[PDB]
């Protein structure tokens, strides 16, 4: 802990940071109440 | 019930007073004066009644009741306190800043009327949201001076250099003699003298010495005028502020460590007693923007 | 207009939580919620010294959960840890023995809300006393503008040693005797006395 | 112009690029973060 | 006659006027919302008895508002003609139990009628469940005792104000028409010399286009309006002329992005105001509209008309003009004047009546509109009045309200003042209203219209300072939504025994006098010179018969809160409110008394309060016994009145009921059979009296603090009960269902001891803080075990299964005898809620002595927490031998400036010992003659109302006269003080010290409810901080000036544990507990969580908030 | 939440392991390792019988006896006090 | 027997500062509490008690005795 | 003098008595920065706020350049700006107005160096002030000789 530089975050930037994409707005199923895929929660 | 003595005198001096009004308003009646002049004629006369019924009060009450005992002592209350428990309230602001012209004339012990409580709620009322508005503003004026106040901590022992600041030791000198100030103390008390001073030429307070009693006392008596005092405001320190300008520190009565954090403390004091202040003017008087 | 969503209220956004009184800034950051800590009401102790504060059996033994289970097992008053939180959750004479024996020479931070100024944490030494209130000696009382009205103070524990150190050093309550503000004595009220 | 000049000079010196302006991918925030707690009653709490 | 207990009164003036029903607030404007029996037999009284009141009910009222819905081909209609009522299904008892709403069924027959089929078909209809008021004005919904609070509003109209713009150097004058419902509109006069029109405030205009925009043509305009300059300039520096231009101009202003349309302009403006839905002004809005601009019966009920707009207009220019007297447009001549907004004439109360009424109004707004959308989309023939109608709003709504709304407020039932002084408050936030946000100076300030409209002494002492205030004692609601006050009619300087109602704007006009004033032998006055009070809150005198209006008793200022205090005149206004404020929360005790020393009026307070339980019908009692009492009246009907016993309040406390009746006893319709809680014979009683010494006492009474015997503890003097409720709930989860059963998982045998066959504790056993209340387990969970837990299981041979438990437990830091237990089981014909299966809720009842810690107070605003209980041979006792059972700090008096309390002090000693005066021929002697309290006994009470009390003559005069009470010998010297040895040390305090009886309350400030404390327990889950409260073990927060303080003292390492290792660091509290469990060293904080967590949302705002070292990356 | 590891059941825990631990060192040192092994001391998944005789050298059986033997001295009542009141 | 036992001024001038004293307490606190928690390692490096203890004891107690005995010596680095 | 004299008979008008120090190191914290005219040889741009010492450094830089000092002014400016115009932005941030200088921090792409005290409460680490100051922090502690020879 020396600084905290800040700045714009390029779409490279934000790439980088993502484990992966986000295709749809399901967040969990409504029986198995478990995350969806690819969705919101997802795994 | 015994404790508080109405004085005797009261009534005598009050119907007097009253006698001396309903003249005036009878005066009034034929239309010989107008009738913001009997308001500010009749403002004064029970302003001079009431500051003369409670000296009246003060002589009657002896040394040794209870309410003397725990007010002169310093124990708790005030004079006006006791002025309006047992001598008549006097006037009492009326909503939005006015005056009324028929103060109240009857002590906490007799009891107000009905009307006389009525208009008295209309300040007590007033007070509370006073006190509660200033509250909130005494409070976010500390956060903003504590946020200001931040990052000055004391980081070096001495300064660098010489240069201080002129300030008042003694004034108002009464012809042929030598006063002290009358606020000698939260302005010049605790600070460093940058430099000696020399009189009848001999050094008298040595540098780099705190100001008390027994030096400025002394000081004032070989009569010198004024006193270069090392402060803050004149420091050349390379990293924040320096120890020996700042002084020492009020809480511990000794020069102020190395890394104290003087802004929080002094942003903190400044702040505290915002919550007491509670000062307004009394009246507009009809002015606004004066 | 905001995305209102239901309709009763507008939706909380990515900038609004890092904004405003309730934003993480002045609300999670600077202000925190603490462990090891307690909250009573405050009566007067005029047999306390100036450096003592009474706590509530209760309170104290809450306060002091881990403290009293090591002092239980190195006691073999319990047999082993599970043991000795039995004991202490049931609440039996030796658990409050352990207590009063393991308080002592610890310092607790006693703080009022309002905390104007720096004297309004002060640390002083716990003493085991019945009731549920705090005693607290009545000449520090000024310094933190507590009347006995009703009032409620808030007690926090220094854990590390150099938390303690600077409770035993610098946050005591009979080395705070005058006022920063300008240097005169806020130790010595007037009421009674 | 003095204004155009600071935020124009403060883009030249930062060796980050203007474009940044208009944003192409929009992170998400972690799930944990504004979570989709499980409520008794059958119910859900969610965070807008 | 046999009403109330005998009480001496020390009263000195006859009151005309009776306190009137202390909750008709509430109970009339019901009954006026439903229109019921009660309601019209009202309205027919006061038609033969000649006096005003609306004919028309208000449901009646709405449903007749909505007119029959019209398509656009205007065939058919509805016609809501009738609405009637059915007996509730459900007993208020029962609704209580068992989570009910107390509601009745409301019908309506709705016609259908089209000219088309030439056929009239009627049908009832029902809308759904009505949430009904009891008799004691509370909603029961859902169980819980809601009461809906009156709201403060602006009553529509005009409001007209004056001001000074410094910039401008003159004055500025503005006018706003506020309506009810519509959308609202101001007029400028002279802004910048011009005036204006705020047409909802969309842009700059003139008034020249506004009035050419109308059909009143230029000449006409100028030629009324040729007598002021101002606004001939504003009409010739106006370029534009025609309608039409000045209508598609205005058109174009409002609505730019399309071209003017002359038809669609003036519907637009006709929709906006003169159409009769969007701008409908209330009747109280017309009725001061007209008074207001004079105009002599305008329509009774409608909009605004071009020529009150012109009025308006006319109106503003006068007042601008400067002349202050001016004929008004089609009406007599008025005065122009500015008029304030803080004037209670222009304060209007919104009653409970008026604010369902609203909710259902909206109800059926959108009912109408669904309605007409049906018609829309709905074939001819197959339309009927069952089918069309949704009920769906209208129930949703006015469930909407009851529930999640700032005026359905939770009721206090701490005792039956704080219910009446709940039921009776103005609370003037709310919606569409006065909000926290928009206070200001003025509005929390007193005016001179709140006498006897409003009570100045009591209100909040919160932030929100005198935005709620409760009703005056006499106050009644004007029909309208104004308040009134009675006054005593006066005619040629003699006083009448008639009274007549004045609201706020009706009383300026005339000159009213005080009642204090004193009156001759003969109904004239005695003194020409008499104080009175006039227009603007004058308090000038005039002498002799000029008055018309007196007040007709001297409480009429004062609520029935404050009006308990005794000797209110001696107390500051500052120490009253606090005082009024604190009596609200006085708790029951197991034994009530009544005052020694009190007001008159506590009686009316508790008989008008629903607690206590009086008498329907004057017959003779037959069965008297503690669960119920019978009566049978002459007629021959019997009667038994269930006595609740040991019932939870809302706040937890005990509401048992006493009985006073005998078995042979005559009864009288409304007498009182049985007291409630807080309540002795029928009188009010929120506590004890207390003998009581001022002197300070080795420091325990230091700074307000109070000392008091163990008497108290020992007698039970100052103890209360305290039942609390709490349940749990076997619901059906997705695994399986959760199974209430003595079988708890993982416990021992002797933990589920005292518990029943089906896992519930019995009644009657004591519990502590982890004893089990009703053992609960979980269904099941995918349990993988762990390795040890195998090796342990498998040494032990022990099963882990996979139910898991979920019992209840009593909350930390809790004991009580349970005394009741409730279950209702799904399969049972009881009815729960989606899922629950069963439910079961048990009553946990201890009795709290009074302890150190514990908040208690007395009536003046004099309060303070006990701080020791010395035993009662150490307090300092009286010459007889009577220890003094508290000791409060002299201290307190002189500074808080509320000498009351010492003058109850002396005359609740002077109560307690009677009197004897008889032949002394002395002036209070004569006094107290006349009046007829000369001879009392030792012990009985006296009253001194709020402001006619006990002059200090006669209470010195009677200490000179107290009964010895024993050897001959008085205890209390003439100036009101004693002898007291001092218990511990023995010998005499040196001087005399006052003494006497003091009503002192409980409060519940208790220590036990504050009391709290954490090692560790939960956290929070967004932010890994420990969450707050006492219920969920929350620990103190930790604020932005406790970090400041411990800066300034320098201590950054405690700040470094109290920020990172005591919360906010999840690796970080594990490890601490460890180390000290362990004896080790505190290891080194890490880096906190909240931060983490803020660099990771400010990543989600494109912003790359990147952590680096020095050297390159850095290492976190 | 839930998911916060509760301090008191993390200490406890290590407690137990450290205990557990020690007792098992109080056997003999192949009876603790089999015994570990039978059920995962030193790894998350326990070895059956067969699994344990291939490291040790022994057979499915021998491994099964000398669990059996294991099982029951720790039960003996001398290595049972101290892990009783860990359940 | 209390916390105000050892008095300030005499640790205050051995080591010229308040904060210093404050860390350097809390520095040798730190080392007699791991000593006294060795349970048998025996590490050479480690001292324990100078002054005399009681069976039950705070670290930091023994600490600022040992700084009062003035036994005790510091050397910043 | 203006500021401490009018604060001062402000607060004595009641009765309550600060001490002279405490006002007068606010006043200096607002007196700190300097408006610059003139900027004509130190190349940047005129008319804005500056802090002291940076004003000197460039003053010192340019005269030794060769270049004539670019002239500056006093300027006294409310506490609120002087908190909000603070190069850390992590500690403006957490003042009252977060949204202006979080986008115009990411803007200048500056870094906030971790001097100060309301930054180093955020991130958790040892406030530099008392006991948390490196050269009390860095003492080693060890007995005497004479000590081990008695024991
Ligand atoms: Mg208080
Ligand atoms: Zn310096």
């Amino acid at each position: 802990f020396d600084e905290l530089r800040i700045g714009l975050a390029t779409a490279d930037d934000i790439r980088q940071w993502s484990h992966g994409e986000v295709k749809k707005p399901e967040t969990i199923n409504y029986r198995t109440l478990k995350p969806e895929k690819d969705g919101l929660f997802c795994e | 019930i015994s404790d508080i003595v109405v004085p005797d005198a009261k009534k005598e001096i009050v119907k007097g007073y009253e006698g001396q009004d309903e003249k005036v308003q009878k005066q009034y009646e034929r239309g010989l004066i107008t009738k913001e002049e009997r308001t500010q004629e009749l403002i004064a006369i029970w302003t001079k009644a009431t500051n003369e019924v409670a000296e009246a009060m003060n002589d009657n009450f002896p040394k040794t009741n209870p309410v003397s005992m725990m007010v002169n002592s310093g124990a708790r209350g005030n004079m006006m306190q006791m002025r309006q428990i047992a001598g008549m309230r006097g006037l009492v602001s009326n909503a939005k800043n006015e005056t009324i012209p028929r103060p109240i004339k009857a002590s906490f012990r007799e009891g107000l009327s009905v009307l006389e409580y009525f208009i008295s709620t209309h300040g007590a009322r007033k007070g509370l949201a006073d006190t509660a508005l200033r509250t909130a503003d005494s409070g976010y004026l500390t956060r903003r001076l504590v946020d200001v106040s931040q990052d000055v901590i004391i980081r070096e022992e001495d300064c660098g250099t010489e240069r201080g600041l002129k300030l008042p030791i003694a004034t108002r000198d009464a012809d042929g003699t030598l006063r002290k100030a009358e606020d000698v103390e939260t302005s010049v008390y605790a600070r460093m003298l940058a430099e000696d001073v020399v009189i009848d030429g001999k050094v008298i307070a040595p540098a780099n010495v705190d100001l008390g009693d027994v030096l400025i006392d002394a000081l004032v008596a070989h009569g010198v005028e004024e006193v270069k005092t090392r402060s803050i405001l004149t420091c050349e320190s390379q990293v924040g502020t320096c120890a020996m300008c700042y002084g020492r520190s009020l809480a511990t009565g000794k020069l102020v460590d190395i890394g104290e954090a003087v802004g929080i403390i002094a942003a903190q004091s400044i702040g505290e007693p915002g919550t007491q202040l509670t000062m307004r003017t009394f009246h507009t008087g009809g002015v606004a923007g004066d | 207009r905001p995305v209102t969503g239901p309709g009763n209220r507008p939706l909380k956004s990515l900038s609004d939580m890092l904004k405003g009184k309730q934003g993480r800034f002045r609300q999670n950051l600077l202000g925190k919620r603490v462990d090891y800590s307690a909250r009573s009401v405050i009566v007067v102790g005029p047999q306390l010294k100036l450096h003592q504060c009474g706590l509530p059996k209760a309170m104290a033994l809450e306060l002091f959960k881990p403290f009293v289970m090591k002092r239980l097992v190195d006691l073999n008053h319990a047999q082993n840890i599970k043991s000795a939180k039995r004991m202490v959750e049931r609440g039996r004479t030796v658990v409050y023995d352990v207590l009063e024996e393991v308080i002592a020479e610890h310092p607790v931070l006693l703080n009022r809300a309002p905390t104007l100024h720096r004297l309004g944490i002060q640390a002083f030494e716990p003493q085991l006393v019945e009731g549920k209130a705090i005693q607290i000696h009545p000449l520090v009382c000024t310094a933190f503008n507590a009347d006995f009205d009703g009032d409620q103070m808030a007690v926090h524990l220094p854990l590390s040693a150099e938390a303690q150190a600077e409770a035993r050093i610098l946050m005591l309550s009979s080395n705070n005797i005058l006022k920063p503000a300008d240097g005169r004595p806020v130790t010595m009220p007037t009421q009674d006395m | 112009a003095l204004k155009r000049l600071k935020v124009v000079s403060a883009f030249l010196q930062t060796s980050n690029s203007p474009k940044g302006m208009v944003l192409d991918c929009v992170p998400v925030i972690p799930p944990d973060l504004r979570p989709m707690v499980q409520l008794d009653g059958g119910r859900f709490a969610t965070s807008d | 006659a046999s009403t109330a207990p005998l009480r001496i009164s020390f009263a000195k003036i006859k009151e005309p006027l009776e306190v009137p029903n202390l909750l008709a607030l509430q109970t009339e404007s019901f009954d006026w919302l439903l229109g019921n029996d009660a309601w019209k037999a009202r309205v027919e009284s006061a038609l033969e008895s000649g006096q005003d009141v609306p004919t028309k009910s208000g449901l009646e009222e709405i449903f007749e508002e909505i007119s029959p819905i019209e398509d656009f081909s205007g065939s058919m209609s509805l016609t809501f003609r009738d609405h009637r009522f059915e007996p509730p299904k459900n007993s208020i008892d029962e609704c209580k139990d068992r989570d009910f709403t107390y509601a009745a069924p409301l019908f309506v027959t709705a016609e259908f009628t089209n000219n088309e089929t030439g056929e009239i078909k009627s049908q009832t209809v029902f809308m759904g469940d009505f949430p009904l008021m009891t008799n004691k004005g509370t909603f029961v919904i859902n169980g819980t005792e809601r009461v809906v609070v009156s709201q403060l509003v602006r009553s529509p109209g005009v409001y007209f104000d004056s001001s000074i713009d410094k910039t401008s150097d003159k004055d500025i004058f503005s006018a706003k028409i506020i309506p009810s419902r519509g959308a609202w509109l101001e007029m400028e006069i002279d802004k910048r010399d011009m005036v204006g029109v705020r047409i909802d405030r969309k842009r700059k205009q003139s008034v020249t286009v506004l009035l050419k925009a109308l059909g009143w043509t230029t000449e006409q305009i100028l030629e009324e309006f040729g007598e002021y300059e101002s606004m001939r300039a504003t009409l010739e520096k106006d370029h534009t002329q025609g309608q039409d231009d000045a209508l598609l101009d205005i058109y174009r202003k409002l609505r730019p992005g399309e071209p003017p349309t002359r038809e669609a302009a003036q519907t637009l403006l006709e929709n906006l105001y003169f159409n009769p839905k969007r701008y409908d002004l209330a009747k109280v809005g017309r009725y001061k509209v007209n008074k207001k601009l004079g105009a002599d019966e305008p329509l009774d009920a409608g909009v605004l008309t071009t020529d009150d707009v012109i009025a308006t207009i006319k109106y503003l220019v006068k007042l601008h003009a400067g002349e202050t007297e001016t004929v008004g447009e089609s009406g007599r001549e008025i005065v122009v004047e500015t008029d304030d907004i803080d004037h209670f004439g222009n304060r209007r109360i919104r009653n409970v009546g008026e604010l369902i009424q609203n909710q259902v109004r909206t109800g059926l707004a959108r009912m109408e509109r669904v309605v007409r959308e049906r018609m829309t989309t709905q074939d001819v023939e197959a339309i009927t009045p069952q089918t069309l109608i949704n009920i769906r709003p209208v129930v949703a709504s006015i469930k909407e309200f009851f529930g999640t709304s700032q005026l359905s407020q939770f009721m206090d039932q701490n005792n039956p003042l704080s219910g009446l002084t709940h039921k009776r408050r103005l609370n003037a936030l709310g919606p569409g209203g006065l909000s926290r946000e928009r206070a200001g100076f003025e509005v929390r300030d007193v005016h001179p219209s709140h006498y006897g409209r409003m009570c100045p002494i009591e209100t909040p002492e919160g932030p929100n300072i005198g935005l709620i205030g409760s009703l005056a004692s006499y106050g009644r609601i004007n029909p309208f939504g104004f308040i009134e006050t009675p006054y005593r009619k006066v005619v040629e300087g003699q006083v009448t025994d008639d009274v007549d109602y004045l609201t706020a704007d009706e009383e300026d006009r005339f000159v009213i006098a005080q009642a204090n004033a004193a009156l001759g032998d003969d109904m004239r006055f005695a003194e020409a010179r008499v104080l009175v009070r006039r227009r603007g809150g004058e308090v000038d005198y005039v002498p002799g018969d000029d008055v018309d209006y007196m007040d007709v008793s001297p409480r009429q200022m004062v609520s029935v809160a404050t009006a308990m205090i005794p000797f209110l005149e001696h107390d500051d206004a500052n120490r009253a409110l606090m005082g009024a404020n604190m009596m609200r929360q006085a708790v029951p005790l197991i034994k009530s008394e009544s005052p020694l020393v009190g007001t008159g009026m506590e009686y009316r307070s508790a008989a008008d309060a629903g607690d206590v339980v009086k008498a329907e019908k004057a017959g003779v009692v037959q069965e008297v016994s503690a669960d119920y009492i019978t009566t049978t009246n002459d007629d021959g009907t019997y009667i038994t009145y269930r006595l609740a016993k040991f019932s939870r309040s809302n706040q937890g406390t005990s509401v048992n009921q006493k009985v006073i009746v005998a078995e042979g006893d005559r009864i009288i319709e409304g007498q009182v059979l049985a007291d409630g809680p807080a309540t002795e014979n029928g009188e009010m009683a929120l506590g004890k009296n207390l003998l009581v010494a001022f002197m300070p006492w080795e420091g325990h009474n230091y700074e307000d603090a109070i000392i008091l015997s163990q008497r108290l503890v020992q007698d039970d003097v100052l103890s209360s009960i305290h039942i609390e409720e709490h349940e749990v709930d076997a619901r059906d989860t997705k695994l399986g269902p959760e199974e209430i059963t003595r079988d708890i998982p993982n416990v021992s045998e002797e933990v589920l001891a005292d518990l029943d066959e089906r896992g519930i504790i019995r009644i009657g056993a004591e519990v502590v803080a982890g004893d089990i209340l009703v053992g609960k387990v979980t269904p099941k969970g995918e349990t993988e075990l762990t390795p040890e837990e195998r090796l342990l299981r498998a040494i032990f041979g022990e099963k882990a299964r996979e139910v898991r438990d979920t019992s209840l437990k009593v909350p930390h830091g809790e004991i009580g005898k349970v005394i009741g237990v409730r279950v209702f089981d799904r399969e049972e014909g009881d009815e729960l809620p989606p899922g629950v299966n069963q439910l079961v809720r048990v009553y946990v009842a201890q009795k709290r002595k009074i302890t150190d810690g514990d908040k208690l107070a007395g009536r003046h605003g004099n309060k303070g927490v006990i701080s020791k209980i010395n035993p009662i041979e150490d307090m300092p006792f009286l010459e007889d031998g009577t220890p003094v059972d508290i000791i409060l700090n002299p201290l307190a008096v002189p500074s808080r400036m509320n000498p009351g309390q010492v003058l109850e002090i002396h005359l609740g000693w002077l109560a307690s010992r009677g009197w004897d005066v008889s032949g002394l021929a002395e002036e209070w002697a004569q006094r107290l003659q006349v009046i007829g309290a000369d001879k009392v006994e030792p012990g009985t009470n006296v009253a001194t109302p709020v402001f006619d009390g006990a002059r200090e003559d006669e209470l010195a005069g009677l200490l000179q006269h107290t009964i010895p009470n024993r050897d001959g010998e008085r205890m209390v010297l003439p100036s009101g003080k004693a002898r007291l040895f001092d218990g511990r040390s023995g010998e005499p305090f040196p001087e005399p010290i006052s003494v006497g009886y003091m009503y002192i309350l409980k409060l519940h400030h208790l220590v036990d409810d504050k009391l709290h404390a954490r090692s560790t327990g939960p956290y929070s889950m967004i932010t890994q901080q420990p969450l707050g409260g006492k219920a969920q073990f929350g620990g103190q927060r930790f604020g932005e000036m406790e970090v400041w303080a411990l800066e300034a003292y320098g201590a950054a390492y405690a700040l470094q544990e109290l920020l990172t290792i005591k919360s906010d660091d999840v690796t970080g509290r594990v490890k601490v507990y460890e180390a000290i469990v362990k004896g080790e060293n505190i290891p080194e904080p890490g880096i906190p969580e909240s931060f983490k967590v803020l660099i990771k949302e400010m990543q989600s705002l494109c912003l790359n908030v990147e952590v680096l070292s020095s050297d390159g990356m850095s290492i976190e | 939440d839930s998911e916060a590891v509760v301090p008191a059941d993390a200490v406890s825990f290590t407690l137990l392991q450290e205990q557990l631990h020690s007792v098992l060192d109080t056997l003999s040192e192949r009876e603790a390792g089999v015994v570990s092994m039978r059920f995962g001391l030193t790894d998350g998944q326990p070895k059956t019988l067969d699994e344990i005789g291939k490291v040790y050298g022994v057979t499915r059986e021998r491994i099964r006896q000398i669990e059996s033997k294991t099982m029951s001295k720790l039960r003996h009542p001398s290595r049972s006090q101290v892990l009783r009141d860990y359940l | 027997e209390g916390i105000i036992n050892p008095p300030i001024d005499e640790l205050l001038e051995a080591t010229d500062s308040k904060y210093s004293l404050v860390i350097y307490a809390a520095k040798r606190a730190r080392q007699i509490n791991a000593y006294y928690s060795q349970l048998g390692e025996g590490l050479l490096e480690y001292v324990g008690p100078l002054v005399d203890t009681h069976v039950h004891e705070k670290p930091l107690s023994i600490a600022l005795r040992e700084i009062n005995a003035g036994l005790l010596t510091s050397e910043a680095i | 003098v203006h500021l401490v004299g009018e604060v001062q008979k402000v607060y004595n008008s009641q009765g309550v008595s600060i001490h002279d120090k405490h006002i007068e190191i606010i006043i200096r914290q607002m007196l700190r920065r300097v408006t610059i005219i003139e900027s004509g040889d130190a190349e940047l741009l005129p008319g804005e706020l500056v802090e002291r010492t940076k004003f000197e450094t460039e003053n010192r830089r340019v005269v030794q350049e060769g270049g004539h000092p670019a002239s500056g002014r006093p300027q006294l400016m409310g506490i609120t700006k002087a908190s909000l115009a603070t190069e850390s932005w992590l500690s403006a941030a957490s003042f009252q107005e977060t949204t202006r200088v979080l986008t115009d921090a990411a803007i200048n792409a500056k870094s906030d160096s971790l001097i100060g005290l309301k930054e180093n409460v955020i991130i958790g680490k040892l406030i530099p002030a008392g006991t948390g100051l490196s050269r009390y922090r860095n003492i080693r502690v060890e007995p005497t000789e004479e000590a081990k020879a008695a024991m």
